[PDB]
């Protein structure tokens, strides 16, 4: 599995160094350093999102360009860390205006449709297109919850939360008060949340068939980048989420599917 | 008001009748590094003002410091013939000052001040030193049965940090202490990472220390009762002044040992070998 | 250095001239003998240094920690100038021995801390070899990166973050590879002459190192030249509180069997 | 550490290529016995190592303690290729015929980590006890197995997990089922009368015995112990001797 | 504790702040206002934020970032100062009433669409227009509970302000959960909920305006009716997976 190979510490360090070298040393057709200008424009307008084109990444690193579409989570995390390091080197004071630099992947060669997504595409970086039909408001979501212990008043460390399950607390050093654990509202970290709904294009839908739809999740800078009735090109991680209600309804164990959005382009 | 007490002490120190300025001459000698131990006698205070004598006898802890500070203030106006010494501490201070251009009073102190029991005060047996004389001035007598070797005792510590140049200070007013681990200098606080400062033994202050046990005279002890002992702490010029098997009479301060029930020790001020 | 009047260049030149200008250049003759002897050390009496430059002698006595290495450098340089072809196992070690004891085992006031003194006594008991770590071997446990950290004031620093993988709490001390030296503990009593009337003899702890190990035996009346050292002592092994009173010991520099 | 790898390869080649007058491999016949249980230590003559490669012999003498694990690993592969044996079975090397005799007084901090040879008279022994060579430590927060955790003469545990999630402080349970145990004995020897210098007491030392070299030397027997010198743990340190071969003359 | 030091500093701010110059004269501003309001029957004051910054910049900086505890300490300090200024009260009014502190500032207002998730539990200033309101219900502040079996009483329990409850004890100290709230032994205050709509000009093109729920308490109730333009100063707080509703505890209203 590519996930196991990229999970290796030495492989992780090698990928980190390669991405740092790619960011620092990537000349253009005229020799200009593209990422210097990109980071300058990003920090000049107080953004926290850095776009990366897949074509030049493949041109300068084919191994990573092959690893990315198969393990898009850890690879993107390493890319984010390397980008943050490069930005901090270039702009030492940017730790005030931002706390995490995100990497957005553009021009992914593979393009699919909402009607041809199967279990083969699970946990892979896919690229689809469609028309937005629903857009909920921006709600706050728990990012890193800081659980406390009533037995000792000491507060446990951060615990990351995913969009697929409910995070549970760990173990206190010596007084094992697993039960009496709560959450404080002044040390926890939150993040923006928005769940859009995309459907097939009016022109591209088969006459005999009916339009299909899939749910997408937008977080952090991605929120409020779409409005209902807009044609978009969505790149994200196809993700599988259990839904017992559908199981009971259909009478057969079935799971819901959602897309964790990573890059959105409006055409 | 302790300030008024200090002014009164200074007034007594500068002007003493004998009008031979014994205190003035001795302070000049100290400023010339010719004398270390200055023994203030309380009968002279009784000649001037007995109220100060009673007040100092009730609590011989604050007024010792008051006398020390008064002597320290009077010292600068008597340094006539500069200095002829080669103190390592002074060399360290001089080089640090030279780098500075490029301080606790105890740190800049080498005189030890002691009091003498007034003629009115009478000697007391070890059994007669009860708990009502804690913090007062007492005069016990007995036979020394054990003396320890003189060892250095840390008084004030002088740490140095590699990150900064400002030397750290840490007075030691307890029998035990914990050494400083992280450097608290503002230079290190600005760096958001306290330096791993280390104590510089060259720039530290050490004083001579001695411990001895004083017993009771057999004749004074009741026939049925067994003799009792007492621990005496000796620091400064008073060290190497007594040997085991010598009849002595010690004037000092009765204090408890802290480390609701506590042991007691005697802070020696003046040791005399009676017979 | 800081708070110290030593000057490496000036003291080195003074030592070289003193060896050359020792008309009583006898030390040059001793170096000539060493050229064939093959033992890189030089025994020097303090009084000759006083005669040449009482100022340099005062600097040596007050701060023997750094003056002695400077004298070692100067002696090695002059020996190499006289005999470049001579081959030695290591550098010359000058030992500024003193003819007579400055003070007895008593009167060792705290002012004598970190200063050169000479005493006399009788060896009572000698300890075995006590290895001491000098250069610490910290090896990473995340990426297996090796380091060769050395001693610095005796407080060896341990970097949690590795230099290759940059992972905290990765360096581990493999003492089986770290460099080690030798030590020895010797108990020395007080001679009856120094003993006052009706006083039992005292004892002093002496620490010998390297060649000085196994140079004295029990029952031998010898004179010892060394540095007066004071170290803090903790109240308990687990507790880090330190007692105000510091115990004292002597780091020997020269042994005179006398 | 290419030095250790090169030493391992050269030692394996020496094991599979050493041939005497008969032009036959003695170590293959030796491993024939290593196939059987109750056998876990091989024998080799240092003089024959010099004959095959004096440079390799010198390299071994330089860092005997450091390169000994790799020698054991190489002999493990040799024995396993020779015959069918359980993989968990550990093997050890015993070095014999070492001419570089030493003195008890000669021992110093410089000689630590180098193969030596000393003689003495056995004073007292100790009963045989198991010894934990490499332990298995399991995180209590993620249940990740960290095997082959060597013990350096003390209960040593790491603070990191096998998987890159936890970094446990002190919660690492030990499993005896996945652990490795070797025989351990602690004997004491004193300096012989011949070695005794004038006006000096015998400097008795302690010897660590492992593997089949356990319960080998009785009390009051003049024996020559071949092994390295190590430091056994402000940092308290004391000297000790780890003899791999015991011989009686 | 540091809480006592903070309370003492707030009391000193209230007792020692003065306005004016020596060319005309000096008048204590908040002590006089507290006395006047307490005598009139209105138990509230309006504390500016530039004044507190000028007196003590650290104290103002601890109110813009941790409003809850610091505002509670400020209210307790105001109660103590008001008690000491009118110490000889007439017969029947010995007990001292609680004082509510309202905040005001001259900072540039933010937008509803600019409220990130980092600015949670921070003082915010957002304009808007009120489009809805609810009936004035009751919110408890002090409650007393009693066991159903052994009738043990645990009185004077304090309930946190805002849309936050109180988890009742399980052990009786008598089956599990034997405690019920005594009806008559409860002290309640007014309580209202509003809906703030984004300003008609800050709304982007081709998009409907957004909304935000507000919370009003005590003297802030019945101050704004639907259809009014207001500028709200309040505490951003929280009341799908891990999704929590977010409201705004209003601590000051400036009707335009
Ligand atoms: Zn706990
Ligand atoms: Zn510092
Ligand atoms: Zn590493
Ligand atoms: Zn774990
Ligand atoms: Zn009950």
């Amino acid at each position: 599995t590519v996930r196991e190979w990229v999970s290796m510490a030495a492989t992780r360090l090698e990928i980190y160094h390669r991405f740092k070298n790619f960011l620092r040393t990537h000349v253009d057709e005229h020799g200009h350093n593209v990422f210097k200008e990109k980071i300058s424009d990003m920090c000049k307008e107080n953004k926290e999102s850095l776009p990366v084109n897949y074509e030049d990444l493949a041109a300068r690193e084919h191994v990573l360009a092959y690893f990315l579409p198969e393990a898009p989570a850890e690879m993107l995390k390493i890319f984010d860390e390397a980008a943050k390091e490069v930005v901090l080197v270039m702009y030492p004071k940017y730790d005030r205006i931002a706390r995490e630099i995100h990497v957005r992947i553009s021009h992914l060669p593979l393009v699919e449709e909402l009607r041809s997504l199967r279990q083969l595409h699970l946990n892979q970086l896919i690229r689809t297109s469609g028309v937005v039909t629903c857009c909920t408001g921006v709600l706050p979501q728990l990012s890193m919850v800081k659980y406390n212990c009533n037995k000792c008043n000491f507060i446990l460390g951060p615990f990351f939360q995913s969009q697929n399950q409910e995070v549970r607390p760990g173990s206190c050093p010596e007084c094992q008060s697993f039960g009496p654990f709560e959450i404080n509202m002044e040390e926890t970290v939150y993040q923006n949340y928005q769940r859009i709904t995309i459907q097939e294009s009016p022109g591209k839908v088969a006459a005999g068939r009916l339009p299909r739809s899939k749910d997408a999740i937008l977080l952090a800078d991605l929120v409020d980048s779409c409005k209902p009735g807009d044609e978009i090109e969505l790149t994200g991680i196809y993700h599988n989420n259990y839904d017992g209600s559908l199981n009971t309804a259909n009478g057969f164990p079935v799971f819901a599917t959602v897309i964790l959005a990573n890059h959105i382009t409006k055409k | 008001d302790y300030q008024a007490e200090k002014e009164k002490c200074k007034t007594f120190l500068q002007e003493f009748y004998k009008k031979n300025f014994k205190y003035g001459v001795q302070l000049a000698n100290i400023a010339h590094r010719e004398q270390v131990a200055l023994c203030i006698d309380l009968d002279d205070l009784a000649e001037e003002d007995p109220e100060l004598v009673d007040a100092i006898c009730e609590n011989t802890r604050r007024y010792t410091n008051l006398f020390a500070d008064a002597v320290q203030e009077l010292l600068p106006q008597y340094k006539e013939r500069e200095v002829v010494h080669k103190d390592a501490l002074d060399v360290y201070i001089e080089h640090r000052l030279m780098m500075e251009q490029r301080y606790p009073p105890e740190l800049m102190r080498r005189f030890e001040l002691y009091f003498k029991a007034p003629s009115s005060s009478k000697a007391r047996v070890v059994r007669d030193v009860k708990a009502d004389s804690i913090g007062k001035l007492v005069t016990v007598r007995g036979i020394v049965t054990r003396v320890t070797e003189v060892k250095p005792m840390m008084v004030v510590a002088t740490y140095t940090c590699d990150q900064c140049g400002a030397e750290t200070y840490q007075p030691i007013q307890s029998p035990t202490f914990m050494p400083l681990i992280m450097c608290p200098s503002r230079e290190c606080q600005t760096n958001r990472s306290g330096g791993r400062l280390y104590l510089q033994t060259r720039g530290s202050k050490f004083i001579k220390f001695q411990e001895l046990k004083i017993q009771e005279h057999s004749d004074q002890v009741p026939v049925g009762n067994i003799p009792r002992c007492m621990s005496v702490y000796v620091r400064g010029e008073n060290t190497r002044l007594a040997q085991p098997g010598d009849h002595v009479g010690i004037t000092g301060v009765f204090l408890p040992m802290l480390r609701l029930l506590s042991e007691t020790y005697l802070e020696s001020h003046r040791l005399v070998k009676m017979n | 250095i800081w708070g110290t009047d030593v000057n490496v260049a000036t003291c080195k030149e003074k030592f070289q001239r003193f060896v050359q200008r020792f008309i009583d250049p006898i030390y040059m003759q001793r170096l000539e003998e060493i050229n064939v002897v093959g033992d890189p050390f030089l025994n020097i009496d303090c009084d000759h240094l006083r005669n040449f430059d009482q100022d340099l002698y005062r600097q040596l006595v007050c701060y023997p920690q750094e003056v002695i290495p400077t004298f070692d450098m100067a002696a090695n340089e002059i020996f190499f100038e006289r005999y470049p072809d001579s081959i030695l196992e290591h550098q010359i070690q000058v030992r500024p021995y003193n003819a007579l004891k400055t003070r007895n085992m008593r009167s060792l006031n705290p002012e004598d801390i970190d200063q050169l003194i000479t005493i006399s006594g009788m060896v009572i008991r000698t300890s075995q070899i006590i290895p001491e770590m000098q250069e610490a071997f910290f090896k990473c446990q995340v990426c297996a990166f090796t380091t060769r950290v050395e001693i610095d004031r005796g407080r060896i620093a341990e970097p949690s973050v590795c230099k290759h993988c940059n992972t905290t709490h990765s360096m581990a001390l493999i003492h089986n590879r770290s460099m080690f030296s030798d030590k020895q503990m010797i108990k020395l009593q007080e001679s009856p002459e120094d003993m006052p009337a009706g006083q039992t003899p005292h004892t002093t702890i002496l620490y010998g190192h390297n060649d000085l190990v196994d140079k004295v035996q029990p029952g031998d009346r010898v004179n010892v030249t060394g540095i007066y050292r004071a170290v803090p002592i903790r109240v308990n092994p687990r507790v880090r509180n330190v007692k105000s009173v510091y115990k004292t010991h002597i780091d020997v520099i020269h042994y005179r069997k006398t | 550490d290419e030095l250790s790898d090169k030493c391992q390869k050269l030692f394996l080649e020496f094991l599979e290529e050493c041939k005497g007058k008969d032009g036959s491999n003695l170590y293959v016949s030796a491993a024939e016995e290593l196939i059987r249980p109750e056998r876990n230590t091989l024998a080799v003559n240092f003089t024959d190592i010099e004959y095959y490669n004096q440079q390799l012999a010198t390299t071994i003498q330089e860092e005997y303690y450091r390169v000994y694990p790799h020698l054991c690993r190489a002999v493990r592969s040799f024995a396993r290729q020779m015959g069918n044996i359980p993989a968990n079975k550990e093997f050890y090397i015993a070095f014999s015929d070492f001419p570089a005799r030493q003195k008890i007084r000669e021992l110093s901090s410089a000689k630590i980590g180098t193969l030596l040879r000393i003689s003495g008279q056995v004073v007292r022994t100790h009963p045989v006890h198991p010894e934990l060579v490499s332990g298995t430590f399991l995180c209590m927060d993620c249940q990740s197995i960290v095997k082959d955790v060597e013990q350096q003469f003390r209960y040593t545990q790491p603070t990191i997990c096998k998987n890159p999630v936890c970094a446990n402080r002190r919660r690492f349970t030990l499993d005896t089922n996945k652990s490795r145990f070797v025989d351990f004995q602690k004997v004491r020897i004193q300096e012989t009368q011949a070695e005794l210098p004038r006006g000096a007491i015998p400097r008795s030392v302690e010897i660590i015995l492992r593997a089949e070299a356990v319960e080998s030397a009785m009390a009051g027997d003049r024996c020559d112990f071949t092994g390295t010198l190590i430091v056994v743990p402000d940092l308290s340190y004391r000297l000790a001797f780890l003899a791999c071969y015991v011989g009686a003359t | 504790a540091k809480k006592s030091q903070l309370k003492k500093r707030f009391r000193e701010f209230l007792r020692q702040y003065r306005i004016g110059t020596d060319r005309t004269g000096f008048t204590f501003k908040y002590r006089d206002e507290l006395k006047r309001h307490y005598n009139l029957g209105e138990y509230w004051i309006e504390v500016e934020m530039e004044d507190l910054a000028s007196f003590d910049e650290d104290l103002a900086d601890y109110l813009y970032k941790q409003p809850t505890e610091h505002l509670q300490l400020l209210e307790e300090a105001a109660q103590e100062v008001a008690d000491e200024v009118t110490r000889p009260r007439p017969a029947g009014e010995e007990t001292i009433q609680e004082i509510q502190v309202m905040l005001r500032s001259d900072a540039n207002p933010a937008n509803i669409r600019s409220l990130k998730s980092e600015q949670m539990s921070h003082l915010v200033k957002i304009p808007g227009i009120i489009i809805a309101a609810t009936a004035v219900r009751a919110k408890a502040t002090k409650i007393s509970i009693q066991c159903r079996s052994c009738r043990n009483t645990i009185g004077n329990i304090a309930v946190r302000p805002g849309l936050e409850g109180y988890a009742m004890p399980r052990k009786c100290n008598c089956p599990l959960d034997p405690y019920f709230i005594i009806p008559d032994k409860c002290k309640c205050v007014d309580f209202q909920t509003l809906k703030l709509q984004e300003s008609p000009d800050a709304v982007p093109h081709g998009e409907l305006p957004r909304h935000m729920q507000l919370y009003c308490d005590r003297y802030l109730c019945d101050k704004v009716v639907p259809g009014n333009r207001v500028t709200i100063m309040g505490i951003y707080s929280i009341r799908g997976v891990g999704i929590r509703s977010s409201y705004i505890r209003v601590v000051g209203i400036q009707v335009d």
